[PDB]
């Protein structure tokens, strides 16, 4: 019941390795012992980018194409928040500890994410925006 | 403004197929031409549902209590409607001609009459949700030989008999561990077996055939079965009979014979009753009710109905329409009453909800053309080709003065000043405006000017002159006061036709042979702006139509044209399948209407199915009233080429789709065209779709509602149950945050129960603002139905306003009272 | 999870998914049953019409299809149905949990295999009864015996053997004993697919080697065999017409045809079906007849036909390539993109990623043609742009038509992916037409619409120009430059007078199309996803970011409604044919159904699957939702138009006896409520243990004890009673009695009586309190009185709102 599977990540479990993260349109966390689908999230509608986990209960979730960012519950199996960039999410890097996230957005934009799974609030809007621009324009 | 939806259509009462009458005898279903009416008899309404079938009709049923309507084309297109609902449930397709639909008295199973087998099938049900493929065939029945003419069930739902065009009269059940109870088959007759019948004991059989035989079959002896113990005959000589009923629990025959005749009889005596001459014309269908006091004829051959009592001679209604002959309709500055013309020259009044012909005046000989109202809807008028224009009012409904010219020419068109003396006729002959007075016959003045024919004429509501269309591509103008005698004429370049004025009477709106509108400035000469029809129409190719639609000039012009009572909208329909509804000011059409979607009428379709295009010739072209079974229908009588001329039959053609005449009703931007079909009426009258709720109840079941959350049905539960208890529970269950969404959902049919339990309870109530709540979400929820019905809503809403002054607004004034009190002793000052 | 509104009809657009379909045959002719998922659909194989749909959804996706004359058997998880005309007749339920792998029919007999490589064996209770419903047995493979389990067919002649083959082996079982009357030695190959013969005793073995085995069994022999290279059998069948031909089915999409007298391959077909979901997923040469069934994975059921051959002399030498016939498709890829076509609810135009539109009727099954991408002649003389191998036009993102001027000109314009311009087509030519529409600022088309007039298309770019093109010639008309941001919905009234557009700068820009000036500019906090209006009503809804639909009033140039309630980005949504309503469906797996003059959420539907696309009908009765799996249209019939349901808030907690009944005293707290019993008190009224009460009240400064017997004393001795009031200096008593009254409103029960005894305290203290104004004291319990009293003006607001309009509704 995975017959399109294109974007991956391990949980950082411990030694344990176990319930991996796939997904393509929809998330699967996946035991490796017992060869089960153990929780499913519905990804986004596109085919899924990129697939980061940050912290023990939260991961991101991103969509090739489209604007917005989701941040799932891991045990919640619902989604913590969405975060939404300016344009079409082109990459994705997050820090240490769910402080900050950086998004690069296929327009050309930097969208940065502070405290992401703070405190309606679900909706969370990009905090800063580095653009980059020569001297010249 | 914009949305217009079907409402009713009217007349034509009989075309092709069964008629029925309900469980009750309110009911009655008739087809039309590709629609059911059903007219409601005591509670005198009349009502066609809201969509059309894709051929003429032949097999017709309703349920046994009233909740599934199955109507069958010629084809076999057979619809499942929800008739209390008024909704299409299910378009199935059999694939033979059909001939009965019957259902079950049971009500759970109905069956059907097709070629030579018989199908039954079980009922699909109405609570259920609709499904893909509701339809589940019980069993099938082949045994006969030819097409299987007639149908019935016993009272019992357990039998079921069915006789054929071939001899054969032939007895089910339907479950075939019944089948060795009883399965035979009758024979024995001479000729078409038209109709047999179970008698209200399950014992007797009765067996009628086409010669004018009935035997009496009984299960009796000479181990021993089913012999005829008489015959009758009511020797008709030369006539046979077409249709036949029985009325078992009073053992009534009902006949209908070729010469137009009908005969009664009681049947273990055979007696008659009584013979009644419904005319020239055969009666098509018979039918009794359960009741069976009332009978119900049709015919075919004129296009009537007759509702008649079969004990006290007496009608309930005789009605009689005219097809492709309505050629004038006008609503009334009052929005109850409608006038319909004829070219048969019976102009009728319709009530719009309660669509009867209130009136009617037989007393033009020709065809009347133009009617329009005036003084507030008092005096309606009518000009023809009978060469006259005759007055009639709608108090005693009488003939005023038929207004006459020199040389008895006919008239095109009429037009009325609200001022009434003055009014207008042109010629389609004589090409001079005639203007009578109302009170003296004489002519006024013969306005000239026109070279070839005056199309149409209209007044303005304003300055009341005149606007006239020639063929001569000009308009004339007529200002015929301040002792002027003044005109001008208004080039237009293309052929004109079909004038029509706003009500304001500085623009005018009119249609040429292009097919463009164009609007005229009347304060100056030259055009305001014109509005495009010649694209946006649709036409429909005829199956003798040896070029397409895309480049036909068939239709794509406009016979009538109307403004709407802003003057900022226009609806305007033709010989065409297209009605028209252009924005005056904006200049762009806002919606397009079918009239009809029918396969015999002509012109309804814009691309004919190739499989019907064979080597030489249509497949349709072929003339297909010589293998008719009966020498009447054989018969040709069609001269080659009439168009629009008296019959039906005489066209040799198919009737094309064409809507003469179009008008705007004044209160509820309501719009009706008397179409080919008929009377049409489109309305802004919404939600006046009938809708049943929660269809089946204890106490228990709304309180489990309560329990359920299911707020507004827990309320219907409980105000189909009319206890107080239990309304003043499920009055004060539901939360304030979806009283608003409770009633706005609530139907119109617990609309003056509800208003009055609000209306009474809350003037003793502590629940003054919870009250409150409930009567601000009713009336601002559906105050719309107070709108129309005022006196429904009379009783209740004067207890409401009882509350709201004597007992709310008391207890405001008491508020407002000590507030300005407050506001007066805290913003003043003391002494001392 | 369960609609009330709305409820599932059938999948609208689906042909077949790819599990190998069945062939039967009504006396001389023949149906197909295929799956789609939880659904099976018949055929008649004469014209690919419709015959059967199953009357339920099963619970889990059909793994086997067989088909004997009228009953066709289906097999999903644990559970085997025989159906009569996709009806559920007899559900056989096997006695494991294991998955059913295949199933055969021949004899009193039913045999269907499960994965744990055991068949189940189901007799007939009578062989005079026509469906097997009598369990007979469970016989195994154990690993000595066979592999897993790839077919169990039943060749002909051989009473009650069952010929079970594995991926090594054939085995063959006496039924009525279970025992194994024969086991074949292992081909070495992995065998993959089965078929039986018009010749005696030959099974046909297709290998996951390109090899196909012809197999006796009265031999046990391997008596031909016939080679592929690098290609894997997924389907096998034989022309019992006439002459010996034998079908052989890629899992590549391909179809070889052998005449095995002849040795020789006929003609290979290439690419009949799609290689990645699946290729040749099952043909079959439809019995003594020239013409093979084939279908794939890609949504798709062609037929083909050898034609009759043209030697004369020779006959069977010279053989005609097989030529195509009928074929019902779909779209391989689920739809990105759907919209209702016509205004009677008959077509539905659908958009996938598998590059193409499809003009579905719901009409009629067989009237669903997939639409053209053939260029018209380009009307320049110059040649056109693009690659000489034709490609398919990119996968779309909006559309739009209108259907006023059909067939004059085009009405179909479609967003199409990563492309500058959008195309334009004819909905009557079933083709693309001959204008593309560009964004004339070098940037992405990503929301298009159309006039009602037919005489223009609208088209927004990403950098945020919307470009007015003609759909006469193709001309623009004018080029509005307001978003800096990029276009994401654009409209117009149904007048053709006033222009809306809704942007990702958050802007929603009010302009005329008559005139040519800004009238309005909203904005909105979130950037704005998309743009649905209702002609008929002249709103416009829009989604944002801020997960929210916001309903825009085009007149009164603001905001008429805002439903928050979402939990993720907003897919789509739609309004209702009379705008009551509006359909919403979310990356939350919610399809959640609104009732817009209130504004709440009336219903949500849970879903498994997460529904992309929504689109009430323009009748009131249709619904069509897009997944994300799945390729067709899931039909939703609307319960509102057949009778009603509840219309509650009762979403986000899931995301008697003596027929009478005494009064609540008060619903909510909230609410204010009057005294018990009379009503004439008031009437009345405005026409010592008592301060000793209202001290221990006072001392608690709470005087929930006082309005106790303040309602219960006589109204006469409160005319002594408050005409006692023990105040000259402190005004203790008056600013208790006060305070004990606003404190009696507090509660908001006995609403009018705690007045009556205000306006009793003017005729008692007026003077009291007013000689000594401005004392911050009895000021303050006063303000007090205000703060308290501000409130129950809505009941002022309510009475005088629902007067007039008793009155103006009764009079007009």
């Amino acid at each position: 019941n995975c017959v399109q599977l294109n974007k991956l990540t391990i949980v950082p479990a411990g030694d344990s390795v176990a319930q991996l993260l796939v997904a393509s349109h929809s998330i699967s966390l996946i035991d490796i012992e017992e060869k089960k689908v153990v929780m499913t999230f519905p990804g986004h509608v596109s085919p899924v980018s990129t697939l980061q986990v940050i912290t023990n209960e939260f991961f991101i979730s991103g969509a090739e194409g489209d604007r917005f960012l989701n941040v799932y519950d891991i045990h919640s199996g619902m989604t913590k928040c969405v975060l939404v960039a300016e344009s079409d999410i082109k990459e994705l890097s997050h820090s240490g500890q769910a402080d900050s996230i950086a998004v690069t957005t296929e327009d050309g934009s930097l969208e940065i994410f502070v405290d992401p799974l703070v405190s309606g609030n679900k909706s969370k809007k990009s905090s800063k925006k580095i653009q980059i621009v020569s001297k010249d324009g | 403004k914009s949305d217009f939806k079907f409402s009713n259509l009217l007349g034509t009462v009989y075309r092709q197929g069964n008629i029925t009458f309900s469980d009750d005898g309110k009911q009655l279903l008739s087809p039309v031409g590709n629609r059911v009416s059903v007219f409601d008899l005591i509670n005198n309404k009349s009502f066609t549902f809201e969509y059309e079938h894709r051929k003429n009709i032949a097999a017709i049923d309703l349920n046994k209590q009233g909740t599934l309507l199955i109507s069958i084309d010629e084809d076999g297109r057979a619809i499942l409607v929800n008739f209390k609902a008024r909704n299409v449930l299910h378009h199935f397709n059999f694939k033979e001609k059909c001939s009965a639909v019957k259902f079950s008295p049971d009500g759970r199973l109905f069956a059907l009459a097709s070629g030579r087998f018989l199908q039954i099938w079980k009922t699909p049900d109405v609570n259920k949700d609709r499904q893909f493929a509701p339809f589940v065939r019980h069993r099938v029945h082949a045994g006969h030989f030819q097409d299987i003419t007639s149908l019935t069930w016993s009272q019992d739902s357990r039998f079921i008999l069915t006789t054929s065009k071939d001899l054969s009269a032939k007895i089910w059940s339907v479950d075939s561990e019944e089948k060795n109870l009883a399965a035979t088959t009758f024979n024995g007759h001479r000729d078409y077996v038209m109709g047999a019948f179970f008698s209200h004991d399950q014992e007797k059989i009765y067996t009628v055939s086409k010669d004018g035989a009935v035997f009496v079959w009984e299960f009796t002896k000479r181990k021993y079965s089913w012999r005829i113990t008489k015959k009758h005959f009511f020797y008709a000589n030369q006539a046979k009979v077409k249709c036949v009923t029985f009325h078992p629990a009073t053992r009534l025959l009902a006949v209908g014979f070729t010469s137009g005749e009908f005969r009664l009889y009681d049947l273990p005596d055979f007696t008659l009753i009584q013979q009644l001459s419904m005319g020239q014309n055969p009666v098509n269908t018979v039918s009794v009710n359960q009741t069976g006091e009332w009978l119900a004829f049709g015919s075919s051959k004129l296009g009537q109905l007759l509702v008649y009592e079969w004990q006290s001679e007496s009608y309930i209604l005789k009605q009689q329409g005219h097809f492709d002959s309505t050629n004038s309709l006008a609503y009334s500055p009052d929005g109850s009453r409608v006038v319909t013309a004829s070219e048969d020259g019976k102009i009728k009044v319709w009530d719009i909800t309660s669509g009867f012909c209130l009136a009617t005046f037989e007393e033009h000989t020709s065809s009347v053309t133009a009617v329009q109202f005036a003084k507030r809807g008092q005096v309606m008028f009518s000009s023809s080709l009978d060469g006259t224009v005759r007055a009639w009012d709608l108090i005693r409904y009488r003939n005023f003065r038929t207004f006459t010219g020199t040389e008895r020419i006919q008239f095109n068109c009429l037009a009325v000043d609200p001022s009434g003396e003055v009014v207008c006729a042109g010629s389609l002959d004589n090409f001079d405006i005639h203007v009578w007075s109302v009170q003296t016959g004489q002519l006024l003045d013969a306005l000239s000017g026109h070279e070839g024919p005056v199309s149409c004429l209209s007044f303005s509501q304003e300055n009341s002159v005149l606007a006239s269309a020639s063929w001569d591509k000009t308009i004339r103008i007529w200002s015929i006061f301040g002792r002027s005698q003044q005109v001008e004429p208004i080039e237009v370049y293309s052929d004109v036709l079909a004038l029509s004025m706003r009500p304001d009477g500085k623009e005018v709106a009119v249609s040429t042979l292009k097919g463009q509108i164009s609007i005229f400035n009347i304060e100056d000469a030259k055009q305001v702006g014109n509005i495009d029809c010649r694209k946006d129409i649709i036409s429909g190719r005829f199956n003798q139509d040896r070029f397409t639609a895309k480049n036909s000039e068939r239709s794509k012009f406009f016979t009538t044209i109307h403004y709407s009572f802003d003057g900022m909208a226009i609806v305007a329909g033709g010989n065409n399948n297209s009605i028209c509804l252009y924005d005056v000011p904006n200049e762009v059409l806002l919606k397009r209407f079918i009239v009809s979607r029918n396969m015999a009428l002509n012109g309804t379709l814009e691309f004919l199915n190739s499989k019907k295009m064979t080597e030489a010739g249509s497949l349709d072209l072929i003339d297909d009233a010589g293998e008719n079974s009966d020498l009447e229908d054989r018969i040709d009588n069609s001269l080659p080429g009439s168009q629009r001329g008296g019959d039906l039959s005489t066209r040799k053609m198919r009737p094309e789709v064409r809507v003469t005449s179009v008008q705007f009703s004044p209160t509820a931007n309501a719009f009706a065209a008397a179409s080919t079909e008929g009377l049409l009426i489109y309305s802004t009258n919404d939600t006046i779709l009938f809708d049943p709720f929660d269809l089946d109840v204890t106490p228990h079941s709304t309180v489990e509602a309560l329990r359920e959350k299911q707020f507004l049905n827990a309320l219907v539960m409980a105000f189909r149950l009319n206890e107080e208890y239990l309304i003043n529970k499920v009055y004060e269950a539901i939360p304030i945050k979806e009283i608003p969404l409770v009633a706005s959902n609530i139907p119109a049919i617990y609309l003056p129960r509800i208003l009055k339990f609000i209306g009474d309870f809350a003037i003793e109530s502590q629940h003054i603002e919870f009250n409150l709540i409930w009567i601000k979400a009713l009336l601002s929820a559906s105050g719309g139905y107070i709108n129309e019905h005022k006196y429904l809503f009379s009783t209740a809403m004067r207890s409401i306003q009882r509350f709201i002054v004597r007992v709310a607004k008391e207890v405001v004034n008491t508020t407002t009272d000590n507030k300005y009190t407050y506001r007066f002793l805290v913003s003043t000052d003391g002494s001392m | 999870k369960n609609s009330k509104i709305f409820s599932p009809f059938r999948i609208i657009g689906n042909v077949s998914n790819g599990v190998p379909f069945a062939t039967g045959t009504l006396g001389s002719t023949f149906y197909i049953v295929t799956c789609v998922g939880k659904t099976f659909q018949i055929y008649d194989a004469n014209t690919l019409h419709l015959l059967f749909v199953s009357e339920k959804e099963t619970p889990s996706s059909i793994v086997a299809l067989s088909a004997h004359f009228h009953y066709v058997y289906a097999a999903y998880e644990n559970k085997v149905g025989i159906y009569k005309r996709g009806i559920e007749e007899h559900l056989l339920e096997l006695e494991t949990d294991a998955n059913v792998e295949h199933l055969c029919i021949f004899g009193d007999y039913l045999c269907a295999s499960t994965d744990d490589n055991s068949i189940f064996i189901y007799k007939k209770s009578d062989p005079q009864d026509k469906y097997p419903s009598e369990f007979y047995t469970k016989l195994t493979v154990t690993e000595i015996q066979g592999g897993e389990i790839v077919s169990l067919q039943h060749l002909a002649t051989y009473l009650n053997k069952l010929t079970v083959v594995t991926k090594s082996n054939v085995l063959l079982f006496n039924v009525r004993t279970g025992k194994l009357v024969f086991t074949s030695n292992e081909f070495p190959d992995q065998i993959t697919t089965a078929e039986p013969a018009p010749v005696l005793d030959i099974i046909a073995l297709g290998t996951v080697t390109g090899e196909v085995i012809m197999f006796n069994m009265r031999k046990g022999k391997r008596i031909r065999t016939i080679k592929i290279p690098q290609s894997r059998i997924s389907s096998l069948s034989f022309r019992t017409d006439g002459s010996s031909h034998l079908s052989v089915g890629t899992s590549s999409g391909d179809l070889i045809f052998y005449d095995l007298d002849r040795r020789s391959r006929i003609h290979v077909l290439k690419n009949i079906h799609r290689e990645s979901y699946g290729g040749v997923t099952q043909a079959t040469f439809l019995n003594g007849q020239p013409i093979i069934v084939t279908s794939g994975g890609d949504n798709s059921l062609k037929e083909y036909v050898f034609d009759p051959s043209l030697s004369q002399g020779s006959g069977d030498v010279v053989v005609q390539p097989p030529r195509y016939l009928r074929s019902r498709g779909g779209h391989s890829q689920p739809p990105s993109y759907i919209a209702f076509a016509d205004s009677q609810s008959h077509f539905m135009l659908s958009a996938s990623k598998d590059r193409s539109l499809w003009s579905f009727s719901l009409r009629k099954d067989a009237q669903s043609q997939e639409m053209s991408q053939r260029l018209h002649k380009k009307q320049d003389g110059g040649r056109v742009g693009g690659s000489t191998i034709k490609s398919k036009f990119p996968e779309i993102v909006a559309l739009a038509i209108e259907n006023a001027r059909i067939g004059e000109w085009e009405n179909i314009i479609t967003a199409h992916k990563d492309e500058k311009f959008a195309r334009t087509w004819d909905m009557r030519n079933k083709r693309v037409g001959r204008w593309t529409f560009d964004t004339t600022d070098d940037g992405f088309v990503k929301s298009v619409a159309m006039s009602q007039c037919g005489n223009f298309g609208f088209i927004g770019s990403s950098n945020g120009s919307i470009t007015i093109y003609n759909m006469q010639s193709g001309i623009l008309r004018k080029k509005y430059k307001l978003h800096k941001r990029a276009v994401t919905g654009i409209s117009l009234d149904g007048m053709n007078r006033k222009m809306v557009s809704c942007g990702l700068d958050g802007i929603v820009g009010f302009y005329d199309f008559n005139k040519s000036t800004l009238l309005g500019k909203l904005k909105l906090d979130a950037p704005i996803t998309a743009m649905v209006y209702h002609r008929s009503s002249d709103l416009f809804a829009l989604a944002l970011d801020d997960l929210s639909i916001v309903v825009i009033d085009a007149v009164t140039q603001r905001v008429v409604r805002q439903l928050w309630g979402h939990s993720n980005r907003i897919t789509a949504f739609d309004f209702s044919p009379e705008g009551r309503w509006i359909v919403s469906a979310s990356l939350d797996s919610t399809i959640r159904t609104w009732d817009l003059p209130t504004g709440g959420c009336i219903d949500g539907i849970i879903v498994d699957n997460v529904a992309t696309n929504v689109k009430f009908s323009p009748n009131g009765d249709l619904l069509a939702t897009t997944h994300v799996t799945g390729n067709g249209i899931c039909i939703w019939t609307n319960r509102a138009q057949f009778k009603t349901v509840s219309t509650r808030t009762i979403d986000e907690s899931e995301f008697i006896d003596f027929n009478t009944y005494t009064s609540l005293e008060q619903i909510d707290k909230e609410l204010l409520t009057l005294s018990i019993g009379p009503r004439s008190k008031m009437n009345t009224l405005l026409h010592s243990h008592f301060t000793k009460q209202l001290r221990e009240g006072s001392q608690s400064k709470d005087y929930s004890s006082l309005l106790a017997t303040l309602i219960n004393f006589s109204p006469a001795a409160v005319d002594l009673e408050i005409r006692s009031l023990n105040s000259f200096e402190p005004f203790d008593e008056i600013v208790w009695f006060i305070d004990a009254l606003t404190q009696g409103l507090k509660s908001n029960k006995n609403f009018e009586l705690y007045e009556t005894f205000m306006s009793l305290l003017f005729k008692a203290h007026g003077d009291v309190i007013h000689a000594n104004n401005k004392n911050q004291d009895i000021a303050s319990a006063l303000q007090n009185w205000e703060d308290v009293h501000k409130k129950e003006d809505r009941l002022d607001d309510l009475v005088k709102f629902c007067m007039g309009v008793a009155a103006f509704v009764t009079t007009a």
